[PDB]
């Protein structure tokens, strides 16, 4: 992330992650809300980042 | 579907003579890609009185192939898009026969 | 006062890949010939020891030309729908052009 | 959520191949060795198997 | 003998003032017997030539060595007799004479081989040639 | 074959070569790696690790890629899928996390 | 009606029940990609391809169920001889039939508490032995498992009823009915390594320029201290080799051309069909393409 121009972190970091398509809850029965939305298989990546390996969430 | 062979009321293959140059015809084949019109191409180059072999797709999104054959005197598109066709048919006949030769040798 | 269509991205470096390799051989060239119009022009080096005929990409260019065409240029001269002498220069390609 | 069926990039079918996976990792296999021992010399099978999230089992819990 | 020019020149300058592309050079030659100046664009590739080399050069109207003018285009044709005796030829267009040379120096002929280019200087033995009308086939030998 | 196919008339400009670089070890990461008969269990100096302000040089990528078989500039030899012939130019390939955002169209 | 034919060679390296290798020489680039591109998207198989869900309780969607079941393979050897749906006389009653549209029927239910999982071995099939499920990646082969290919996981009050029909499709109309699951062929090439070159340049350099070689290619043969080529069909076309030559500045050293013949091909298969009678099918399609494209009837 710190290989990339400032502006294009700012997008990923504050926009796109906050848009994607992905994981949506583990109870769907109860969530009575507009415009749920969900993949069917959801993946992680390959790579590994220091953060997302001591939070442990996929 | 409607995507795949051509429905009633349209000719599989049309022939069109060109006006401004002798020997020369465009064959507008439906209902293909670039696997027929590659092979067919190719063995049009390697004919004697052949000048000219070309296909090309009217849009990449449609479905069809327009050849074109400009050829001398001594022959004609017909002749030499007929030649190309029934060599090709030769051959396959050729490679089937060496492919179920050598299956034979895993002897079972 | 100038054109509003120019070549934009791929087109321009497809031209500058098309000057980079000068010589085109048959089957490249005929099949690039389905496209504009004017058939095909008689080969530049009709033969050689080694290969057999060669174009150029020049020749190439004509193809998209309209009928009858005489200009005269800082780098280009056309004659009778035909590019008989283009100047070299790469850098100013989208000017020639 | 289940491993799909038919890596998406080749074509391979894939979608028996999770719990042996699980097994060859349990035993005390690495990755690389795992992937070697069922047979995926392709890295677009190797990709779809290494990444696989599952979570059929969060969905099974939260029911009733 | 369907023959508007043939002579024999002698290299001495390769890339006069600038080498344009990998494959394609200006070549300097100077004649004998006629006395001329000759500049030429060449494939580099499929026939380089070195400093201080000789090479006998024709100019043939029509390829076909029987008076028949057609292009004929045919030249890896089986055996129809055109003339394949020599070993490197480019078809090309006349596009700009000078034999008007109004000054002390001899006629200017430029051709445009489409897109390679000749400059052939002088004005004796050399008026068959015509304005337009691309008919050169520049045949080069040894 | 690709999943999907960009333009390289993007990079040059927006000064991203973090993309380039994540499909380099992504791909150093899901491919095989041989030679490994004896003298290691050879797939222990593997690198994963593509933390922010710590992350792996130039050279510990292209002498993963190397050590996977692969061409160590990053490029991958390919052939057509309409005329079957080689493409002149060298394709460089490899995988990457890619998003779907919402608003559809 | 001269002869303007070339004649092709088949050489079988090696060749199994889901795998093939074969050395096509002495015909063109085009005639190869033809036969990649019929046995990738032309050649026929029977897949499912509607489902009517009777009861679903599982904590998956309809959707993703049918999706599942679309992708399982089905063994299709009278494939080539059933006729594609929309051209069939009988058969309009949404059900079986005997030239296309064979049945399917699944049911299962958990009345433990150990998690059932419903596989691809549930399906049972009318029309029985001609196109039942896929079994050889379980039995026959040693490979992974022989659970097969799991659709559902359920629970106590969990249930799945429904019934499926299969038909014939080609890879152009969806993913589900290509057969192939690798087709790709390579070239193989020319090595003319110089000898009177490699001689000059020391052998401290000969086990470097060995050594920038990404696939084994070379061999360095210490005993007689010269180089020899073990293997030229693992080269990639990278040029790493000779551009580590350009950079030592020893050109006329080694060259490589691809030969332009002599074409190794790699078949695999889903399993579907076997590997031989892929190849055959493709041929016998091109056949019938060439056919169907002649204007024998008007010569003049
Ligand atoms: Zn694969
Ligand atoms: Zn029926």
């Amino acid at each position: 992330a710190n290989h990339d121009h400032g502006r294009r972190v700012l997008y990923q970091s504050q926009k796109h992650c906050q848009q994607a398509i992905g994981f949506c809850s583990t109870n769907p029965n109860i969530r009575c809300d507009t415009l749920s939305q969900q993949l069917f298989y959801p993946q992680r990546p390959l790579f590994k980042t220091m953060a997302s390996e001591c939070l442990q969430k996929d | 579907y409607e995507r795949f062979v051509v429905p009633e009321g349209t000719k599989k293959v049309s022939y069109e003579r060109d006006t401004k140059i002798i020997n020369a015809a465009s064959f507008t084949i439906e209902r293909e890609d670039h696997t027929i019109g590659n092979i067919v191409r190719m063995q049009l180059h390697r004919d004697e009185n052949v000048l000219f072999a070309g296909y090309q797709l009217p849009h990449p999104l449609k479905y069809k192939i327009i050849v074109r054959i400009h050829t001398t005197s001594q022959s004609s598109p017909m002749q030499a898009y007929n030649q190309a066709i029934n060599d090709l048919d030769k051959e396959l006949d050729f490679l089937k026969s060496q492919f179920e030769a050598e299956v034979a040798k895993f002897s079972n | 006062g100038q054109l509003i269509l120019q070549l934009g991205l791929d087109s321009l470096l497809s031209l500058r890949v098309m000057m980079e390799q000068v010589f085109l051989d048959k089957a490249s060239a005929q099949q690039l010939a389905m496209y504009g119009s004017r058939s095909l022009p008689s080969p530049a080096v009709v033969k050689s020891s080694k290969s057999g005929p060669a174009w150029t990409f020049f020749q190439i260019l004509q193809l998209a030309f309209p009928e009858r065409l005489s200009c005269r240029g800082d780098g280009f001269i056309v004659g009778g729908s035909d590019l008989l002498s283009f100047d070299f220069g790469v850098d100013a390609l989208a000017s020639i052009i | 959520m289940i491993i799909p069926v038919r890596c998406f990039t080749c074509g391979k079918v894939i979608g028996n191949k999770w719990d042996t996976y699980l097994d060859l990792l349990q035993a005390d296999y690495t990755e690389g060795d795992a992937l070697d021992a069922i047979g995926l010399v392709r890295y677009c099978c190797r990709r779809m198997l290494m990444t696989h999230v599952d979570l059929i089992e969060k969905l099974l819990n939260y029911n009733t | 003998s369907i023959i508007m020019f043939e002579d024999i020149f002698v290299v001495d300058k390769l890339d006069p003032d600038g080498k344009k592309f990998d494959k394609v050079t200006r070549i300097e030659a100077t004649s004998h017997n006629l006395d001329m100046f000759m500049h030429l664009d060449v494939n580099t590739e499929v026939y380089p030539m070195a400093v201080g080399d000789k090479f006998t050069l024709a100019m043939a109207p029509t390829l076909n060595l029987d008076g028949t003018p057609d292009t004929g285009y045919f030249t890896p044709g089986a055996k129809k007799t055109l003339a394949d005796k020599y070993e490197y030829v480019m078809h090309g267009k006349l596009y700009k004479i000078t034999e008007r040379d109004g000054q002390t120096p001899k006629a200017e002929m430029y051709v445009s081989f489409g897109g390679l280019l000749m400059l052939l200087r002088g004005d004796p033995a050399h008026i068959s040639h015509f304005e337009l009308d691309q008919r050169l086939f520049l045949l080069m030998r040894k | 074959v690709p999943d999907i196919v960009i333009n390289p008339h993007a990079f040059p400009s927006r000064q991203t070569p973090g993309q380039l670089l994540e499909a380099a070890l992504s791909k150093g990461i899901a491919c095989p790696m041989q030679k490994k008969k004896g003298k290691s269990d050879a797939y222990s100096k593997v690198t994963r690790h593509a933390t922010p302000f710590s992350t792996p040089s130039v050279d510990d990528i292209t002498d993963q890629l190397h050590r996977a078989g692969f061409s160590r500039s990053g490029n991958e030899r390919v052939y057509n899928g309409r005329t079957g012939e080689m493409m002149r130019s060298l394709i460089f390939m490899g995988p990457n996390f890619y998003q779907r955002l919402i608003h559809m169209s | 009606g001269a002869t303007y034919q070339r004649f092709p060679k088949v050489k079988i390296r090696e060749l199994k029940d889901d795998y093939a290798k074969f050395e096509l020489r002495d015909t063109d680039v085009s005639m190869a990609n033809a036969l990649r591109r019929v046995m990738i998207s032309e050649v026929p198989t029977v897949a499912i391809d509607l489902v009517e869900i009777e009861v679903n309780s599982s904590v998956l969607n309809d959707e993703f169920i049918a999706h599942r079941l679309g992708l399982i393979p089905l063994t299709s050897e009278r494939a080539m001889s059933m006729r594609f749906s929309r051209d069939c006389d009988a058969c309009d009653g949404d059900g079986q039939c005997e030239f296309c549209s064979v049945e399917f029927r699944l049911s299962a239910k958990c009345v433990t508490d150990q998690t059932l999982d419903v596989t691809s071995k549930d399906l049972y099939s009318a029309d029985p032995t001609v196109t039942p499920v896929d079994f050889g990646d379980s039995s026959g082969a040693d490979s992974s498992e022989q659970r097969g290919i799991i659709i559902v996981k359920l629970r106590r009050g969990q249930e799945l009823k429904l019934r499926a029909i299969a038909r014939k499709g080609i890879g152009k109309d969806h993913a589900k009915w290509s057969p192939a699951a690798t087709v790709t062929f390579m070239y193989e090439p020319d090595i003319i390594i110089n000898e009177d070159m490699m001689d000059t340049l020391t052998d401290d350099e000969k086990i470097d320029l060995i050594e920038s070689s990404p696939t084994k290619v070379f061999d360095f043969d210490a005993v007689t201290r010269q180089v020899v080529v073990v293997d030229p069909e693992a080269y990639t076309y990278d040029e790493e080799v000779i551009k580590k030559a350009e950079a030592m500045g020893k050109q006329g050293l080694i060259e490589i051309r691809p030969k332009d013949d002599s074409f190794i091909f790699t078949v695999e298969s889903t399993g579907a069909v076997k590997a031989s009678q892929l190849v055959l099918n493709a041929i016998d399609l091109l056949k019938q393409k060439l056919d169907a494209v002649r204007l024998s009837d008007d010569t003049v």
